[PDB]
């Protein structure tokens, strides 16, 4: 929702408040807690406890499930309070919101970052104590947004490379191929004709010293496991970001309380033009390429985080199935869908 | 609600069937230019295009002079006077009289009913009238021009007959013991009730809203309008004697020339006379004219808790019988501020 | 009737739910089970009394409330029935009730059958389909006091010979019931097999032995009937002060507020659960759209 | 214990996450034992008997329509939940062919999967039970697996938006500003969410079904106010592009 | 009945002083052009001269969603859920409302008074002020334009402040205990009170009698006027959901994800749904849109027994809220053959 705002803006050339970019960053936050934490506890806890459902966890590891309700519920009450619910938002419209929260609301929203915390930090230390596999050891290229100021972020203009180059959001197709496979729905993507990989370990690695305050310190104590060798280390850093990301979401609310009342809504003339807005989903680069003619759209062209890791996938789960060849087939399944699932893979909007 | 039609040619027949049910009631003319309700023996002397009659139709249930008891004074016994009281039809009342009666029912069926009015009550069928307004009605003002019910049948006037409303079972039973007489309605018959209905609003002198004439005639209890029209009052009465929605009544104890019998009277009373509030040692709670003359406009402009109405209907009984040529309705303009 | 604080609670709550219990169920037809209910309160179930033709409002915990009208005698003190068809949700779940279970009734609620003024005087109840039920409950205090009424007459017709309702209980009570002034005449409409009587209630009415002008009539079922018994009963001498039905329309609570059971139009404007069901021959003459 | 079984067609997963989010979940569990949900579950056995079946997503695969039959064989109870499920979702908004579209998405190349344009579940298979909206509310999804527990059914909603709308007190959109609305005629049970953010509904619980759904009249307000025939048929079959009702409807009001 | 007058620049601290007595409703600004009863934090947010509200003042008595019971399906119990309702002042009720809340009051404090309606109305305080007529307002056809009682304190407007008329016994402790803030009524503010019941007066866009109402409604159900307007019709049901006088509800009983818990739910019904006439089987006693839409007509229309009104009121929310643009008082004009 918030890319295709930036990309209709840009395309109708139109220019977004201070304080409502704010509480956009805001609500992309609340979005990459919620799908942090629900990832980090519900897909890729339970493999790595010895079970095969989070459900089954109820009993045993009540305080795992506990936090990660915790941070699940944050996400989705500031989901709830910007947009108009969780799950496909309603209230993010063209030119800023249908009705923004009262005052009140958003000093509850920042007392309740700061009781979760503490909550973020447990997390990151229980996915530090977990396990990197030796098998995917190899080098990756590593595609990550360049953030528009002066902090780490998720919206930008410019596209890093764990190579060094950087290249302009625009000109994304002059550098990135999609192509079609046989075997798949989803157009698998490029780099100077190898993989790469985008994600959280690939914001890590490029926008490293962006950070600030907790994250910081948690990112140079723990350098050594936030290697860009290894596909999982990603789990880790989404602990590392949903540590970030709280902190900067209450940044952004005092931000947005200094400018007090904010209008809801910019009026917004739609004229012709032709926006391309690469914003850092939680699991990688998000593409939006919108043209407008005459209040309509005209040429849409999306590339979402997963189409861009899929290739990647497949050399890291034929690495891995080398080194894990001729093994018992259970065990090599797992395995392999461990490794799948180290890339917080969304095969909805690989095909979308 | 039933709406069988009556023609023009089958009106007196049917006026003849109902003498079957009982003794009939109709207005008639008693002088050259007054009216009152007179038992028939020809059909031909009933007014159906009439304004009003010397007396309201309450005297049929609440009789103008009644005997409550006889008594023994010695071993002392009071024993009620009750008729049986054979069935009897009304016909010809406004529907502002119909309200009128509806009011006085809340009055004399409330809490105690008075056994007197209800035996009277129970046995009259009010057969309704439609009717052309002159300058003394404002029935409309009082919202009392069009009757819901308290009726058995109403005859509303139409250029070929007439129609007929049946609210009761006693009037289901009317019509149907006499169907042969009747007729049935068709849109012709709706069209010229519209238009009737349409000219009768058109016919009405005053069309205002009366909405807070209370709390202006409590506000302006001390106008001289009060003074300057209690001048003119002759204190006769006849505004309470001939109001349809007067309960007042005074009581008095008669004994006969043995000393030991007599009998109990009853008799319709006005407030504006001095001993309506005489009390003790010579203390009246009403004690010069003015005040009377200002009891009655306010009692009969209270509100009516149990109908939603005032005790005033809007006949104009009391503008149109007064002799000393006193305007209620003017009065009550003045006091609005609507002159 | 007027029960006071066991129709509204010492709460004085009027949604308050009593809680009966179920002893016995019957399957009459297919899509119909007879219930016989208790109060597990001995002093409400010793005090409950109700009138011929009421209502109650059964409540299924946690599926809904449905109004269902009492059939058996309000004599039989203690205990009460009710017969209920599987029309959908709430009632698929009462079919599965089975006895000593526990269900939640408030009630009665309505006007019945004025039986009380109906003193001295011969009774026609003519009942169609699943109307016979509260002609069951008018039937049966009529024979608990058959000194109180002349000659009594029931005539009880459906669309096929197995759904009749009460066929068992009317045909072994037609014994001693001839003799004893009670006349039961069942008949099918739409089955030209069937080995009893035929044809719809107005061709019975004829056989009926009641005097016409000393009869009170209460009929039951389906409105579409209404105007072909009302001819029929007319034409025969029945006087029409005397003719009493019973309408349905969507309830939710009973009591008035919910204003779903509405009848009638702007001159006559009326409700089944406060002014009904038992509407007399002149209201439905007077106001059409109460029949269809 | 209720056996249930949550399966994927074409969908984002939203419903299946809406039900995964909710704390109540928690108590399904012991009530109910989930017999196929892969989302959460790993041990989930596709062909298996299941008292419930909830199926997500709309039918734009082959194998999809396999697989529904073998729900419908295999279920007492079929539920379709979501907008994809009831009404084919957003991804029939188009009514532009397969080929077509295949073409302007993925060019000339070849996939070995076999597509189909999005079409409800109903279409291949009886549904029981709906359950409306996108991503339908907690209060739908606790209602229908309370009343299914208990041994009922859930109520169908014949009752538009505009009924929580105004129980909520939300400022009327289209007698204000005139933005379309479609609220007048789509099913409730989402409070009213869009009217009372200050936005216009889209219709996406669905339009209400028994031929109640009045898109003349609504064709009638948004042609007072100035829209086009195109603008108006296109909002309304946002949601709903597999009514056959509503370019009738709208045709009538603006032959 | 007692006169107060209470400045123009008291009357904040009035409103101030009112809080004190519990929670103030009073009507504030929620859109460019619609208000609605909203709980006052700010006093200068009050709207004093408005028009309508969103939302019926009956949503503080009638609440729009309500959860009656919760209940154990094992054990079967219901548990009635009612708080305790501290007392709370509704500021700013017209007179049309105030005669709406009367005849919900007829609905819902009958011979089985609701007890979650009646703790709720035991404990508000309705002080009512003055309007001045909109081009949608017919109060002064339905005779709901000037109210009697039903409030404690009335607000009537006055050039240099307020005219504030007491009813109750609670109206008599407001004022004492703010006598500082109120001043004594002289003539010159009488007569300024009868300046705005003139204008006001004036200010109606219609003055007709609707007495023949209810009898031309049922006479004219087959007209080509209800197929005309039930084709533009929504069924939307914002006519009955903002309708002060409308009874109907709707009850849900909703099962908890354990299977044993839940609760039963209450919320506001219209008439123009399909489900409100369902009668199982498929039968549907108003199967038609015209049906149900003719007969929101004839509910609105009929009279009232206990106080001698229509249902309808004539606040005009059913035909300025209509997004159809559909006219009430236009289709019963019509009706009656006055266009
Ligand atoms: C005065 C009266 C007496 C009745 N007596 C009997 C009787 O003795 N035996 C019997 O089998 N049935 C009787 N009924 C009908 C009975 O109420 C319905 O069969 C039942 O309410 C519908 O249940 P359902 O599961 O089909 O509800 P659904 O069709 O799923 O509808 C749900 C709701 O609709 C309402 N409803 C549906 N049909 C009716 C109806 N006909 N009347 C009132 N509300 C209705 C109820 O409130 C119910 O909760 C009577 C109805 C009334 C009004
Ligand atoms: N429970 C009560 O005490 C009570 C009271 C009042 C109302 N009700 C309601 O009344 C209904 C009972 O009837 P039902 O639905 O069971 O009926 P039904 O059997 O489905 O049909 C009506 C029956 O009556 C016959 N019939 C006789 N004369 C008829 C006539 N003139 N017009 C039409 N049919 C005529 C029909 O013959 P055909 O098949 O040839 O038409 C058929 O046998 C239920 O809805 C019930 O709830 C019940
Ligand atoms: N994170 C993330 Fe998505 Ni469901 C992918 N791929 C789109 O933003
Ligand atoms: S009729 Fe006229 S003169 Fe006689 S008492 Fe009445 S007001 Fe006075
Ligand atoms: S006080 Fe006077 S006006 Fe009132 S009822 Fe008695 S006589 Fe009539
Ligand atoms: S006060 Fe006058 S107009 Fe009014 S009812 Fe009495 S006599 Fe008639
Ligand atoms: S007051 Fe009205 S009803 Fe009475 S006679 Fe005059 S016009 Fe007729
Ligand atoms: S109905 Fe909506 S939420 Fe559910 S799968 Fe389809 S698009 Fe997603
Ligand atoms: S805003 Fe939309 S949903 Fe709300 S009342 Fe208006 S039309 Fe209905
Ligand atoms: S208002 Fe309309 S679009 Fe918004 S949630 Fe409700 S049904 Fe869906
Ligand atoms: S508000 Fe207008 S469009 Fe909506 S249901 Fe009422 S009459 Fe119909
Ligand atoms: S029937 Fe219709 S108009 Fe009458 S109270 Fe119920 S919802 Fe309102
Ligand atoms: S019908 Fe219309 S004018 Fe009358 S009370 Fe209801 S909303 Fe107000
Ligand atoms: S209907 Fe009458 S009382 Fe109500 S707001 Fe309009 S003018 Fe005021
Ligand atoms: S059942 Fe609710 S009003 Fe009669
Ligand atoms: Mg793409």
């Amino acid at each position: 929702k918030l890319t295709a705002l930036e990309a209709a803006e840009k395309a109708v050339g139109f220019v977004p408040r201070e304080e409502i970019q704010a509480l956009r960053e805001v609500l992309y936050i609340g979005d990459m807690i919620e799908s942090h934490a629900l990832h980090l506890y519900l897909l890729v806890l339970p493999d790595y406890r010895g079970y095969s459902s989070p459900l089954k966890m109820v009993n045993e590891y009540k305080r795992e499930i506990e936090i990660a309700l915790k941070l699940k519920n944050l996400g989705t009450w500031m989901m709830d309070i910007l947009g108009s619910r969780a799950i496909h938002q309603e209230n993010a419209v063209l030119g800023g919101f249908g009705k923004l929260p009262e005052k009140s609301v958003l000093e509850k929203m920042k007392a309740e970052l700061r009781e979760a915390l503490p909550l973020a930090e447990y997390t990151f230390e229980l996915f530090a104590k977990l396990e990197q596999y030796s098998e995917v050891e190899g080098p990756i290229t590593h595609l990550a947004v360049k953030p528009r100021g002066d902090a780490y972020g998720i919206y930008g203009d410019y596209i890093k490379a764990s190579d060094g180059e950087e290249f302009p959001s625009e000109k994304y197709r002059d550098y990135i191929k999609e192509f079609v496979v046989e075997h798949s729905f989803a157009k698998h993507s490029h780099y100077k004709g190898r993989p790469f990989m985008v994600g959280a370990i690939s914001r890590v690695i490029n926008n490293a010293d962006l950070l600030y305050g907790k994250a910081k310190e948690l990112y140079e104590a723990n350098k050594d496991l936030l290697k860009g060798t290894n596909p999982f280390a990603n789990n880790l850093a989404q602990a590392l970001e949903i540590v970030y990301f709280i902190e900067r979401a209450i940044d952004l609310l005092d931000e947005a309380l200094a400018k007090w009342p904010i209008k809801p809504r910019d009026e917004v003339e739609i004229k012709d033009g032709f926006g391309v807005s690469t914003t850092e989903a939680p699991r990688g680069i998000l593409v939006y390429a919108l043209k407008v003619e005459n209040g309509r759209v005209s040429y849409a062209d999306i590339i979402t985080p997963t189409a861009f890791n899929l290739a990647m996938m497949e050399e890291h789960v034929r690495m891995m199935a080398e080194k894990h060849y001729n093994d018992d087939p259970e065990r090599l399944k797992i395995l392999a869908e461990m490794v799948v699932r180290a890339y917080d893979p969304c095969i909805s909007c690989s095909v979308h | 609600m039933r709406y069988v039609k009556l023609p023009k040619e089958n009106t007196y027949e049917f006026l003849e069937r109902l003498k079957d049910w009982g003794k009939l009631y109709a207005p008639v003319k008693i002088s050259d230019k007054f009216y009152d309700f007179r038992e028939i023996d020809d059909v031909r002397k009933i007014e159906f295009h009439y304004n009003r009659t010397i007396m309201p139709p309450k005297k049929f249930f609440f009789k103008p002079r009644e005997k409550l008891f006889e008594f023994d004074i010695s071993k002392p016994e009071y024993r009620e006077v009750i008729e049986e009281v054979e069935p009897f039809i009304i016909f010809g009342v406004h529907a502002c009289d119909i309200y009128g009666l509806k009011i006085l029912d809340t009055v004399y069926l409330d809490e105690f009913p008075d056994k007197y009015y209800k035996v009277r009550r129970e046995k009259g069928i009010i057969i309704g009238i439609s009717c052309m307004p002159d300058e003394y009605c404002f029935c409309n003002l009082r919202e009392t021009d069009f009757a819901d019910d308290g009726f058995d049948l109403f005859f509303h006037e139409l250029p070929d007959g007439w129609l007929v409303r049946v609210g009761t079972p006693t009037g289901h039973r009317l019509v149907d013991k006499n169907i042969k007489l009747f007729e049935e309605v068709t849109d012709k018959d709706i069209c010229a009730f519209r238009d009737f209905e349409k000219r009768r609003q058109q016919a009405f002198k005053y069309h205002e809203d009366w909405g807070n004439l209370r709390y202006l005639l409590e506000l302006e209890m001390e106008h001289p309008m009060w003074d300057e029209e209690a001048d003119k009052c002759l204190a006769c009465g006849i505004c309470n004697t001939t109001c349809p929605t007067c309960r007042c009544y005074e009581v008095q104890d008669i004994v006969n020339l043995d000393g030991v019998t007599g009998y109990r009277e009853r008799r319709w009373d006005s407030c504006q006379f001095r001993s309506h509030g005489l009390v003790a040692g010579g203390h009246n709670f009403r004690p010069t004219k003015k005040d009377r003359f200002r009891n009655r406009y306010l009692c009969k402009n209270a509100y009516n808790e149990k109908l939603g109405l005032s005790y005033c209907v809007g006949c104009g009984r009391c503008t149109a019988f007064c002799p000393a040529n006193i305007s209620f309705v003017g009065n009550l303009r003045r006091i609005l501020g609507l002159e | 009737m007027m029960l006071p604080k066991e129709i509204m609670m010492p709460n004085d709550n009027p949604y308050a739910l009593h809680r009966v219990k179920v002893l016995k169920v019957y399957s009459l037809t297919e899509t119909e089970k007879l219930f016989l209910f208790r109060f597990e309160d001995p002093e409400l179930a010793e005090k409950w009394t109700f009138k011929p033709g009421q209502f109650v409002q059964l409540t299924i915990p946690g599926v809904g409330e449905v109004p269902i009208s009492i059939c058996s005698s309000p004599m039989r003190k203690g205990f009460f029935e009710l017969c209920i068809r599987k029309a959908g949700r709430v009632t698929t779940v009462v079919h599965r009730l089975k006895p000593g279970d526990t269900v939640l009734v408030r009630g009665p609620y309505g006007n019945g059958f004025p039986v009380d003024e109906w003193e001295g005087m011969d009774l026609l109840l003519i009942a169609a389909g699943l109307g016979t039920a509260p002609l069951r409950s008018v039937f049966l205090y009529a024979m608990d006091n058959r000194w109180k009424y002349g000659n009594i007459t029931f005539i009880n017709t459906a669309r096929y010979g197995k759904d009749l309702l009460f066929y068992k209980e009317l045909e072994a009570m037609k014994d001693l019931a001839e003799a004893e002034n009670v006349k039961i005449i069942q008949s099918v409409t739409r089955d030209p097999n069937w080995p009893g009587l035929k044809g719809r209630p107005q061709q019975f009415i004829v056989e009926a032995n009641t005097n016409p002008k000393n009869t009170a009539v209460a009929i039951c079922g389906p409105p579409r009937m209404y105007k072909s018994v009302f001819e029929a009963l007319i034409n025969y001498g029945y006087r029409p002060e005397n003719i009493f039905v019973t309408l349905e329309r969507r309830m939710k609570c009973g009591i008035g507020k919910c204003g779903h059971c509405n009848v009638g139009t702007s001159t006559s404007w009326k409700y089944i659960c406060k002014d009904g069901p038992v509407f007399t021959y002149f209201d439905i003459v007077s106001t059409p759209g109460l029949l269809d | 214990k209720v056996r249930i079984g949550f399966y994927a067609l074409t969908s984002c997963y939203g419903c299946q996450l809406q039900l995964a989010m909710m704390d109540e979940l928690l108590q399904l569990i012991p009530n109910a034992e989930i017999v196929c949900w892969f989302m959460i579950d790993r041990d989930s056995i596709e062909d298996e008997k299941v008292d419930i079946a909830f199926i997500e997503g709309s039918v734009s695969t082959e194998e999809e329509v396999e697989l529904v039959k073998k729900i419908r064989e295999n279920a007492k109870i079929v539920v379709a939940v979501g907008a994809c499920a009831v009404q084919g979702g957003v991804q029939s908004w188009s009514e532009k062919p397969l080929e077509e579209l295949w073409k302007k998405v993925y060019g000339d190349a070849k996939v070995k999967f076999q597509p189909k344009k999005a079409e409800p579940v109903s279409k291949y298979i009886k549904v029981d039970y709906n359950i409306y909206g996108c991503p339908p509310e907690k209060k739908d999804f606790l209602y229908a697996l309370g009343t299914f527990l208990i041994g009922s059914w859930p109520e169908d909603i014949d009752y538009p938006v505009c009924l929580e709308c105004r129980l909520n007190g939300h400022p009327c959109i289209l007698l204000e500003k005139g933005e379309p609305c479609l609220g007048p005629v789509t099913r409730a049970g989402c409070n009213a969410r869009c009217p009372g953010f200050g936005v216009a509904c889209i219709g996406c619980r669905g339009a209400i079904g028994y031929d109640v759904a009045w898109f003349d009249s609504l064709a009638k307000v948004f042609k007072e106010k100035g829209m086009t025939k195109e603008e108006i048929i296109e909002r309304m079959k946002m949601f709903n592009g597999h009514d056959e009702r509503v370019e009738k409807m709208v045709e009538k009001i603006f032959s």
